[PDB]
């Protein structure tokens, strides 16, 4: 076996589908050569590490093995490491083309201690002629102010439905798997902008049931079906909604967090009802979510959420 | 003298009940030799740990102690242990092994974001030389990157058949007699948790059996585990509904004091009883559910219990006027 | 005051101004940063011995022409003093003691002066405050950079960049 | 396809050369020209300058087509040079536009060849030119006695005062637990010339140096048995150790009054 | 009397035997039988397997009616052996219900009886399982040169790659400060057989080892003056130091 999130990883900067302007800027940087220190921030699973990896590859060509120092969460990143190894790598002699430079790729920089990030300022400022730093973090708020001041911030937005759909189309074209539009829509729904999670769910569905159909996708994701959730959030009488929640969703052992998240994601795409009622139902669902997350996942909370949703949909 | 929670533990795969859907799949997986990282998540008292230890035993034979690394919750694992111990165990090659090593983390949902990132990176780096298994009670508390690396398996609580079969088995290996309504009370109070059943059974065995042959009634099983009683619940409900304020308040205080019950159990039982009533107005149900959920959320933060009890009484009374 | 203490928001010109002031008067700069192990013993051995010495670089570079009589001296620039982490035990106390009993100019640079960690530097050092530069100077500098880089920018975009950067010149 | 090929007749020569000043210098540039090897480097505190000249008469084979600069750390160099045994020949090789340097250890009567690679370190060389000055005092004394005097005086205080007056050397140290003084008089010995103290002076001088710098300098007393000292009232002291084909010079600046 | 009586020729022999695996093993159980003493143990990381055997030829008086197990700590045993002069003779004496082993240093001209008791820490984890007897390549070379090359290449990295091609033994190391390659060739020296290099090759081999375990192995260089190495792919390598009446062998596991 081989994970499809690892076999179909983009190795060139052009294969990455997503934010077009940032990718164009990175392509121009790789074509020119003058690359500055950069912090890449964004949500998980939208191609942050892969982006800087393809950037370093296209920049260094055959020198990736000698002019790239990658540090992830597995390696030790303390005071001694930053003071010794990074410093000795920055001063390391290397003959490169006039535009290229050495690259230090620090993945998950938001996990590095403040003291360790402190000892990198002068290291990255004094050796700016032969060393360029590339940090990759999920939260740009945990990086100290001098570091954020020294490098340019590149924000990555969540993936739209069209780009994920095109990537899945390319994957199924190259993999020769049978599918339907309903299964693709279900995968886009359950992926909520996570390309890696989308590819993983597609591979799981293919390996489990072969045919990519909405039923198989919602069976392998082990989440409440959006159809029955929409039926619960649109009943005319509150009694039928409570019965649907009791017999069909609560008896099957579904987690309250999963039920609330599915109701949230269904109310967002419920194009039938108006905008104000959608926003208010989303507010109520989020209040119920906050109540559940605070240590009380009682069925009474979901019952009250349904009661409020019904009262708001009737008023 | 070993506990029934530990004595009746399934030592192999065929002795876990109510989880056939996952048992057949894991059997096929260990028979095809394509065992990936497994994320066993679900409510407690279901059989995750027993299933995984039985699988590890069936795979490794006598090499269990040398080829299986059992790791637990926080245990002072800030960033150090996941960085050194797990990494070495995944990197250290055994001396006479033909295969891969297994590291099983129990209730690993309590790890911090940095620890979860370190763990997922370790899994990514050594996915070819070892396999990982993570146990969890809530799959939402884990980083969405760790989920996309392994295969998930939800452990839906045991149905009635598995629990009654296990009650039969524990009655075979122990001289106890159980009343027909005793097993009904047990399955109603268990909520599909075998651990609590095996905990409550030994307690009643220890306390009640003077000649080791008595009959366990609903009274003792309700008293030991500290659970409400349906008759008492209905009496409190009727007293709140029909009688006036002084009498209903006094009855509620007497019930919640002379038996040692908490307001959370009273509220959930009251709403469970009210679920099936044929009330005329729907605004009644709306107000009832809203106010009861508000009272429960406020109780969750530890207020003055008398005030929330009076508020429960007032809400129940004021909702039934339409 | 024996020692001067520079502080202010990040990227406003502390290190640049310090280095330029030290290099204009003909002095010799001995700079130490957070990327060096400034413990108690290393400060007692490394820098303490160089407190009252003369530069061999400043001597062998140029000492024959009557340019200045302080070219054989030291300006000790301790940069990023607020960044001494847990791997530097006793560094603050030893640096406060070095703020006295010295014979050469000692300039300390930090970001937050009112931090409780920087307490021992209460009265022993002259602390002047660097503030966020005004928008006009940043606009003039950006216009100079643009006219040197051969590109024209709308003065509204420059003001909006100054607003989003909150005064950081290195950031703009 | 190599620029320079250098062949040391003994492997221990370069080992001792590097060990002589590996305690005061961390990064160092080696300028390889047709005349030999020249390498100068300032201390981390910019108080002790180390210069080293190894002429072509010390290499068994030495091409050095055109001058090159090899910047390398002394710690890794001492770690690499430590491997070789006594009965081996050492060969230094640098490729065109060198990113590393090759050190070969070969045996005279065995096919055991040990090749090591060392990654060069980029160093912004602030090359300062040193001119010959008329030092007020110039002398030479056995390196063992000088190292003994330094190790003896440095235990009392952190500053050693050297005074040359009336054909008399005086090393004094004023500490907290007390004081210490050592007086040296020049004399010649016909049976053992290596135990004779030379003296040439123009004006009496008085200088003050640190204890750590002297303790670091005296460690190079394993290259030659006689060390030369040049002192001036306004110039940094010069401590010279002569090698059979060059020298090693330590420029140490005095303290203030 | 005693069931177990074992006398050595000198005292510096057991000293170096215990010094052999003093850095990779904490506790060990010696099996005393009629044919001599045997022992084996594994490290806490389960990578290095030490096996010691000494027959009845290195001893002078050996009497053990039935095999006995002595599980004892090595650190305290070395602390005890440190007090022994090079002119004494050790006499291990053991009785029924083994709970305390008695060492006795005795001289033959001056009356110096040094008796020391040592408690027995029983672990009951023997697990003696040896299966492989056929290796891909074999070689023998002076232990001094091996230890020299090991502790010379250990500074550059943590993984040393030993590869045996056609009559060219090669040790490689690659790290951050540089690289290192030691290439040796077999040769027979008639003037000194102890400085010869013997090699038997069936197939070319190439495999890596850890620097820490190799440094722990080379610490047993005081036993003999010539070490034997047996390499075989997908098989633990064997490092053997012979002895006048036995051997000390380390089984090492390769890396990835
Ligand atoms: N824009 C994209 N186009 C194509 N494939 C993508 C894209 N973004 C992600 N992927 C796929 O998702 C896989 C994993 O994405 P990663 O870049 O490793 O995640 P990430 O951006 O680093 O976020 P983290 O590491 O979880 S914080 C890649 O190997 C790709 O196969
Ligand atoms: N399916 C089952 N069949 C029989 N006994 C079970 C079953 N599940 C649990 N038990 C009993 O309950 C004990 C504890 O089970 P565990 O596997 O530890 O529960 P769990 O699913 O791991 O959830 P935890 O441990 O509370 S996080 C076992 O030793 C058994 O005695
Ligand atoms: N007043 C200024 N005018 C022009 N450029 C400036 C000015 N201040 C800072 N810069 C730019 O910012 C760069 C670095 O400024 P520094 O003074 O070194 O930052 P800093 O004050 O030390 O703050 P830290 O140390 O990062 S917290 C300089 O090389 C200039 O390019
Ligand atoms: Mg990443
Ligand atoms: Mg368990
Ligand atoms: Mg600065």
């Amino acid at each position: 076996q081989l994970p499809w999130v690892e076999k179909y990883r983009p190795q060139v900067l052009s294969d990455i589908v997503g934010n077009k302007e940032t990718i164009d800027r990175l392509q121009q940087i790789a074509k020119d050569g003058n690359m500055p220190h950069m912090i890449i921030s964004g949500m998980p699973g939208i191609g942050k590490t892969t982006s800087v990896h393809c950037l370093a590859h296209e920049l260094l060509g055959r020198s990736y093995a000698d002019g790239v120092l990658e540090l992830n969460a597995s390696d030790d990143r303390g005071i001694d490491v930053v003071r010794n190894q990074i410093k000795h790598f920055a001063q390391k002699k290397l003959h490169l083309p006039p535009g290229k430079h050495k690259i230090v790729i620090l993945d998950e920089a938001d996990s590095m201690t403040a003291g360790a990030q402190q000892a990198l300022r002068r290291t990255m400022e004094l050796y700016s002629n032969s060393t360029r730093f590339a940090f990759a973090c999920n939260q740009s708020n945990k990086i100290i102010e001098p570091l954020q001041s020294r490098c340019a911030i590149l924000r990555y937005s969540k993936l739209s439905d069209e780009d994920v759909l095109k990537r899945l189309l390319q994957i199924i074209k190259l993999e020769d798997v049978k599918y339907t539009n309903d299964g693709l829509e279900a995968i886009i729904f359950t992926a909520e902008g996570d390309m890696r999670q989308a590819i993983n769910n597609l591979q799981s569905t293919v390996a489990g049931h072969g045919l990519v159909n909405a039923d198989n996708v919602f069976k392998i994701v082990d989440s409440p079906h959006p159809l029955i959730v929409k039926k619960m959030l649109l009943a005319s009488n509150l009694e039928d909604s409570i019965q649907i929640l009791r017999t069909d969703l609560w008896k099957k052992g579904y987690s309250s967090i999963d039920i609330v998240t599915t109701s949230f994601r269904v109310t967002k795409n419920l194009a039938q009802v108006k905008e104000s009622v959608r926003l208010e139902m989303i507010k109520e669902i989020g209040l119920t979510h906050m109540r559940i997350l605070e240590g009380v996942g009682t069925y009474l909370q979901l019952a009250s959420m349904l009661a409020k949703i019904h009262k708001l949909n009737n008023k | 003298n070993l506990p029934w929670v530990e004595k009746y533990r399934p030592e192999t795969l065929d002795e876990v009940y109510g989880q056939n859907e996952v048992i057949t799949t894991v059997r096929k997986f260990v028979d095809e030799g394509k065992l990936p990282h497994l994320l066993f998540y679900g409510p407690p008292g279901t059989g995750k740990t027993s299933t995984i230890v039985a699988l590890a035993r069936e795979i490794y034979g006598k090499n269990y102690s040398n080829m299986v690394l059992e790791l637990n919750a926080s245990d002072d694992r800030g960033i150090d242990v996941v960085r050194n111990q797990i990494k070495d165990f995944a990197s250290t090659r055994q001396i006479f092994s033909k295969g891969f090593k297994l590291i099983i983390l129990d209730e690993a949902d309590a790890m911090t974001n940095a620890a979860q990132n370190a763990l997922r990176r370790v899994i990514e780096r050594y996915t070819k030389n070892t396999r990982f298994c993570v146990l969890a009670n809530y799959a939402h508390k884990l980083t969405p990157a760790l989920l996309s690396r392994c295969t998930r398996f939800r452990f839906q609580p045991l149905p009635q058949e598995a629990i009654e079969r296990r009650i039969a088995n524990v009655l075979v290996h122990e001289k106890l007699k159980l009343s027909p309504n005793a097993e009904k009370a047990l399955i109603e109070l268990s909520n599909g948790d075998m651990r609590r059943v095996l905990n409550v059974l030994q307690s009643c065995k220890a306390t009640l059996d003077n000649p080791d042959e008595d009959e366990i009634s609903d009274d003792v099983i309700y008293e030991c585990c500290g659970a409400p009683r349906p008759s008492d619940l209905k009496a409190v409900l009727k007293s709140i509904l029909e009688d006036d304020w002084g009498t209903a308040h006094y009855t509620l205080n007497k019930v919640r004091s002379a038996k040692g019950l908490a307001l959370i159990d009273l509220i959930e039982g009251i709403v469970k009883i009210l679920e099936d009533y044929e009330l005329q107005n729907e605004e009644t149900r709306v107000h009832l559910l809203t106010k009861l959920a508000d009272i429960e959320y406020s109780i969750s933060k530890g207020g003055n219990d008398q005030i929330q009890g009076s508020a429960v009484i007032g809400a129940i009374k004021a909702s039934f006027e339409n | 005051f024996r020692a001067a203490m520079l502080y202010g928001p990040p990227g406003i010109g502390k290190t640049t101004a310090a280095h330029l002031v030290a290099q204009e008067l003909g002095y010799d700069i001995l700079e130490q940063n957070a990327s060096d192990v400034r413990s108690k013993t290393l400060l007692n051995a490394g820098v303490k011995n160089a407190l009252d010495n003369m530069s061999v670089v400043g001597y062998f570079k140029h000492n024959e022409e009557a340019q200045n009589l302080n070219g054989k001296h030291f300006v000790i620039i301790m940069d990023e003093v607020d960044g001494m982490s847990g791997g530097d035990r006793g560094g603050v106390g030893q640096l406060a003691q070095f703020c006295r009993k010295t014979s050469t100019p000692l300039i300390l640079i930090c970001n937050e002066r009112n931090l409780p960690k920087m307490r021992p530097f209460d009265r022993v050092c002259l602390d002047i405050q660097f503030r966020r530069p005004d928008a006009n100077s940043i606009k003039s500098r950006l216009m100079t950079i643009a006219i040197r880089e051969k590109f024209k920018l709308d003065p509204n975009v420059i003001d909006r960049l100054i607003q989003t950067t909150r005064g950081d010149i290195r950031q703009v | 396809a190599s620029m320079l090929e250098a062949k040391f007749e003994e492997a221990s020569l370069f080992k001792r050369i590097i060990d002589g000043f590996k305690d005061c210098v961390q990064l160092v540039n080696f300028q390889c020209k047709e005349d030999g090897i020249i390498a100068q480097a300032v201390d981390d505190s910019r108080v002790l300058l180390v210069s080293l000249e190894i002429g072509v008469e010390a290499f068994q084979e030495y091409r050095c087509d055109h001058p090159v600069t090899l910047g390398m750390d002394l710690t890794s160099l001492s770690k690499i040079l430590r491997c070789g045994n006594n009965t081996d020949t050492l060969t230094l090789i640098a490729d065109n536009t060198p990113d590393s340097i090759i050190l070969l250890f070969e045996d005279t009567k065995k096919d055991r060849i040990a090749e090591y690679s060392l990654k060069l370190m980029d160093i912004d060389a602030d090359f300062l030119k040193i001119e010959e000055l008329q030092y007020d005092s110039t002398l030479s004394l056995p390196s063992s006695e000088f190292s003994k005097i330094v190790r003896d005086l440095s235990q009392l205080s952190d500053s050693i005062n050297i005074m040359i007056t009336k054909e008399t050397i005086k090393f004094v140290a004023d500490g907290d637990i007390g004081s210490g003084s050592v007086i040296i008089k020049p004399f010649v010995d016909m049976e053992h010339p290596e135990t004779s103290i030379k003296l040439e002076m123009d004006q009496p001088v008085d200088l003050t140096f640190g204890a750590k710098y002297l303790l670091d300098i005296i460690k190079g007393s394993s290259l030659s048995d006689r060390v030369g000292i040049r002192l001036s009232s306004e110039a940094p002291a010069l401590f010279q150790f002569d090698l059979k084909s060059g020298f090693l010079q330590f420029f140490l600046a005095p303290k203030f009054n």
